[PDB]
């Protein structure tokens, strides 16, 4: 409903939590283009050699593709360049954050909600040495685990300072408050109702690990694209590519030398082809891969170390916070943000003018409560009475077009009397 | 419409006419019968069937 | 129709995404940004155009004392817009050469 | 001075979860450092003066 | 006996026209509740006829 | 060896117009959904509204 002299202002709000899922990295292999095409025979490498610097090219793709790989996963977690901890005592004004930081009983030193996501996500890794083999990633699980913890114990005792200079510890609740001063509402709605918030965050926390146990498919679908590419490799070597056999051996052994090497340049020729179109598919799936973790890196860099005006960029909503966990091959953000709720319909004015002067709202709106005038807040509904302090003056209200008459509170006036 | 001496016809690959028969010619458009892809939907196995 | 070529239409047809854009529009105008941060909450357009000049360091007044001037410049705006998409075929050309 | 790496061999040896190392010595403590190897352990030079490898460190600890 | 490329083939170009319809979805349905304007047109002098 | 090189075109063709899907996603996210305050975001000049 929409009319002219009509608002609408919502005097509640909920805490939600909404979970993100990017893939910062895959798998890294590097097959050996010479063995993977000549199953150890002596002529079938002479008959390659001239064949060009194929096998190079490809071998530099390969390995340029791994060290990418790296920095990506380089890059999207160590934003910083300390290690912070949580404190022993958890004290932080009735936010259960138990959920988050990594517990120390279990010997993996990981979140719940890191372990559930690292037990979800599982021929895909037993080729047999096929001239292939994967290379362990730079940096292990376990200190993935550990730049998550220190992010989160940093944008936990520190607010958003840590990410911009030396760590300026913090109290919560007053955390708290300067976010939601951020997104616009004053910071005693937080003080009011604090414990209320504490629930209602701590429920959120509390449900999106159902949310998570019933998905992954960003990190499943990457991971099965691969390996399924990879079997599909190793798979054309089985072939004939129009000779007489798929084998080297065989066909060597059944031919004479002479007469055998028109025929397995046919073979070289289609295991070739084969391994370049691997290459090519491999290099688009890393470049995609590579533009989706400089999205979750600037994710990581805005979301979790300060707050973002963004409208749609950490979550739906207006933004307050996020919480970053580790993935197998991903990373998932936790954003917290604020929803309003509960909206009541009012009658607004755009100033309100007495005694031949217009008054203005410092920063609010003017509601109706039926027969008096407020000034509240933007997204809260919180009426005040319009006094000279929240208003300020432009004007002889014969230009406004939509002034209602009222009056203006002096806090001045009292004294006199 | 074409002029009384070709023979063949085609825009990119062939839509040949005019029926080599010396006694009767006609012209006569060469398209493919509808080739197509075919896709099925499944609500899934281990729902239903 | 050639031999082997074919092309699948696509999911939203031109008439569905024609309704997703006057849904963006309807709550852009009848409801600011709120409806894309939660429940839509309507507020009229005047004072949302009083927000969006407060949003920039404007103070609010400007706005409610050239409201004329504001609604007369954005008609002549969007009466220009109209008027030279259709001058220069190049104007769609970032779609075009795409095709 | 060079040190040799290969990749899966059951291998002044050092056995790796990357491969068998050779030519350089681990140290008990660690260092941030600039030549990666894999599985979280890397290598570099430090002063006689020789090739060492360790673990990597994440930063500076520090609990505020 | 030329191997699987077109398996290869018609996967890749598969990829790519979901892709298109993703493309699509998540650039225009920002909202999963469609609004309308009201019969009455009274803007303040604002003309959104075009 | 046609068909390998048109569909790697397609890929390559593909990538590029995901990643202006993807820019018009975030502008439309970013510039009608809200205000915007990066500079030369949403056209030149100060950003009102899209
Ligand atoms: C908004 O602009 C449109 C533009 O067409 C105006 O439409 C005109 O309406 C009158 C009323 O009969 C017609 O005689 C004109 O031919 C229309 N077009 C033009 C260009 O004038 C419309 O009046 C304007 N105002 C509103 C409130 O819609
Ligand atoms: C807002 O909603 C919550 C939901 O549980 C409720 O407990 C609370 O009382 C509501 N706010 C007010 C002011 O009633
Ligand atoms: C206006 O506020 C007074 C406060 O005393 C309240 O009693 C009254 O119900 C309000 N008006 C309406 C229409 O509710
Ligand atoms: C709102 O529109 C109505 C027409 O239905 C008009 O009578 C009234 O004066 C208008 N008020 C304002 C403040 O524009
Ligand atoms: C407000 O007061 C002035 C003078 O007191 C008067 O001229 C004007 O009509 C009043 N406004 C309304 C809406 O009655
Ligand atoms: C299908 O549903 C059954 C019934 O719960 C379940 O056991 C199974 O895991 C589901 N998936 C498959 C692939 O069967
Ligand atoms: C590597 O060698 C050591 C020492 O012989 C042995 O204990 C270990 O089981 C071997 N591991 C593998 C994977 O061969
Ligand atoms: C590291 O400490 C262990 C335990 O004391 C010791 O056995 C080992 O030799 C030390 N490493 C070096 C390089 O001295």
């Amino acid at each position: 409903a929409y009319s002219n002299n009509s608002i609408a202002i919502p005097t509640n709000f909920t805490i939600s939590v909404t979970t993100e899922i990017l893939p910062v990295s895959m798998t890294k292999t590097s097959v050996d283009c010479t063995m993977y095409i000549c199953g150890d025979s002596t002529e079938c490498s002479n008959l390659l050699l001239q064949y060009g610097s194929f096998c190079t090219q490809l071998n530099r793709a390969l390995t340029g593709i791994a060290v990418e790989q790296d920095k990506n996963t380089q890059e999207v977690f160590a934003q910083v360049k300390q290690i912070y901890k949580t404190p022993p005592i958890k004290d932080f004004g009735g936010f259960n954050f138990s959920q988050i930081l990594p517990d120390p009983s279990k010997p993996s030193k990981r979140s719940p909600i890191e372990d559930l996501l690292f037990n979800k996500v599982t021929l895909i890794c037993a080729q047999k040495f096929n001239g292939l083999t994967v290379l362990p990633p730079l940096l292990t699980d376990e200190m993935i685990a550990q730049y998550t913890s220190a992010l989160l114990a940093g944008t936990i005792t520190s607010g958003w300072t840590f990410g911009a200079g030396p760590a300026l510890q913090i109290p919560f609740p007053m955390q708290m408050a300067y976010r939601f001063n951020g997104i616009g509402v004053t910071q005693n709605v937080l003080y009011e109702n604090q414990k209320l918030i504490a629930n209602q965050f701590n429920s959120a926390i509390g449900k999106i690990q159902d949310s998570l146990s019933s998905a992954l498919g960003k990190l499943q679908d990457v991971v099965n694209q691969n390996a399924q590419a990879l079997n599909t490799l190793v798979k054309q070597l089985s072939s004939n590519f129009g000779a007489i056999s798929s084998v080297l051996n065989d066909i060597l052994s059944r031919l004479d030398p002479p007469e055998a090497e028109v025929q397995i340049d046919r073979l070289i020729t289609g295991r070739l082809q084969s391994l370049q179109t691997y290459v090519t598919q491999q290099l688009i799936r890393a470049a995609e891969i590579r533009a989706s973790a400089n999205l979750a890196a600037t994710k990581m860099s805005e979301c979790v170390l300060g707050q973002s005006k963004r409208v749609d960029f950490c979550g739906k909503g207006y933004h307050l916070m996020s919480f970053p966990q580790s993935a197998p091959h991903g990373v998932v953000f936790l954003h917290v943000t604020y929803v309003p709720a509960q909206e009541k319909n009012f009658t607004t004015a755009p100033a309100i003018c007495h005694d031949g002067k217009a008054h203005f709202p410092r920063e609010g709106v003017f509601v109706s409560n039926g027969t008096h005038w407020f000034v509240t807040q933007r997204n809260f509904y919180e009426p005040q009475i319009i006094t000279t302090d929240n208003t300020f003056v432009s004007g002889n209200c014969d230009v406004v077009i939509g002034i209602v008459n009222n009056t203006v509170y002096d806090p001045l006036q009292p004294e006199l009397d | 419409k074409f002029l009384p001496f070709q023979q063949f016809g085609r825009d990119i690959a062939d839509t040949t006419d005019a029926v080599r028969d010396p006694q009767t010619l006609e012209i006569l458009d060469i398209t493919p019968c509808s080739f197509g892809g075919v896709s099925v939907i499944t609500p899934g196995t281990n729902t239903s069937n | 129709k050639f031999n082997g070529l074919t092309v699948l239409p696509p999911l939203l047809t031109d008439e569905m995404i024609a309704q997703y854009t006057s849904a963006l529009l309807a709550g852009t105008i009848t409801s600011g940004w709120t409806f894309g941060a939660g429940p839509a909450l309507q507020i009229p357009f005047p004072m949302q155009m009083a927000y969006r000049f407060n949003g920039i360091g404007v103070t609010q007044n400007v706005l409610y004392e050239n409201q004329k001037l504001i609604a007369n410049q954005f008609n002549s705006a969007i009466g220009k817009i109209q008027d030279s998409l259709s001058s220069t075929p190049s104007a769609l050309g970032k779609l075009q050469d795409v095709v | 001075q060079v040190a040799v790496l290969y990749q899966d061999v059951n291998c002044n040896v050092f056995q790796t979860r990357a491969g068998c190392l050779i030519g350089a010595e681990h140290v008990n403590n660690s260092y941030e450092c600039d030549i990666p190897i894999g599985a979280g352990i890397c290598a570099s030079y430090q002063t006689s003066q020789s090739i060492i490898a360790y673990t990597m460190s994440l930063g500076a600890e520090n609990s505020v």
